[PDB]
């Protein structure tokens, strides 16, 4: 038991290409999407983990 | 190492502020300092070029060195650490050695410039003057401000003052 819960929830992600479709089929145990993210990428950057103020 | 700066010239001149290498003349019209502007400008250009070469040859590119790995990806994290440490070692060794070597190059470059000025003046005066040893030249012939302006310029008329210098030599 962690955070008062004895069950678990695995979180999965995927990227759907332009013109492609995603299909969900389920008889239970599914946490359906509500909000997806239309996203456009670049070369790539990092994640700065700091307490420094942002100006 | 040529032996002028801290050599047969044992000290710099604080009074001479209009250049890097220069002359100090003592005539019956007075004493004065006068920098050699051409040599100073040449030195400025070459040291500027050296600074530009050291600074403006890096060719940096956009990157993000930080990477995140989970508990089961320790080997790849170790590989990333190894890459980072190798780059750090290479760059620190190269930077230190480069600075140490170019400091030598610059100091000997200045020392060569001073010597070259001294030899140019000496070859230009020949035996009309006496070499004291401190880096100075005592004239055997009395010559005025125009004469030393000519010596600085490089247009010393040796035949003009030769007969005058022969009697006092």
């Amino acid at each position: 038991k962690v955070r008062d819960q004895e069950g678990r929830m695995n979180y999965y992600w995927t990227l759907v290409e332009p013109g492609d479709k995603i299909t969900f089929e389920a008889t239970g145990n599914l946490v359906v999407p509500r909000y997806a993210f239309t996203m456009e990428r670049d070369a790539g950057s990092g994640i700065i983990i700091s307490d420094t103020p942002v100006h | 190492l040529f032996g002028a700066i801290a050599g047969f010239i044992e000290g710099g001149w604080t009074g001479m502020v209009d250049g890097w290498y220069g002359y100090h003349h003592q005539n019956e019209q007075g004493s004065g300092y006068a920098a050699d502007l051409k040599s100073t400008q040449n030195a400025i250009d070459k040291i500027t070029n050296k600074v530009n070469s050291v600074i403006e040859k890096m060719n940096t590119q956009f990157t993000a060195v930080g990477k995140e790995f989970n508990h089961l990806e320790k080997r790849i994290e170790n590989l990333n650490k190894k890459v980072d440490d190798g780059f750090l070692d290479i760059w620190t060794y190269n930077a230190e050695l480069l600075v140490l070597l170019e400091n030598e190059r610059t100091l000997d470059y200045h020392d060569s410039n001073v010597k070259n000025l001294y030899e140019k003046v000496r070859n230009q005066l020949k035996n009309n003057a006496k070499e004291i040893g401190n880096g100075c030249f005592e004239f055997y012939h009395k010559c005025d401000n125009t004469c030393m302006e000519s010596v600085k310029n490089g247009t010393y008329d040796y035949p003009k003052y030769s007969e005058e210098a022969k009697l006092n030599r």
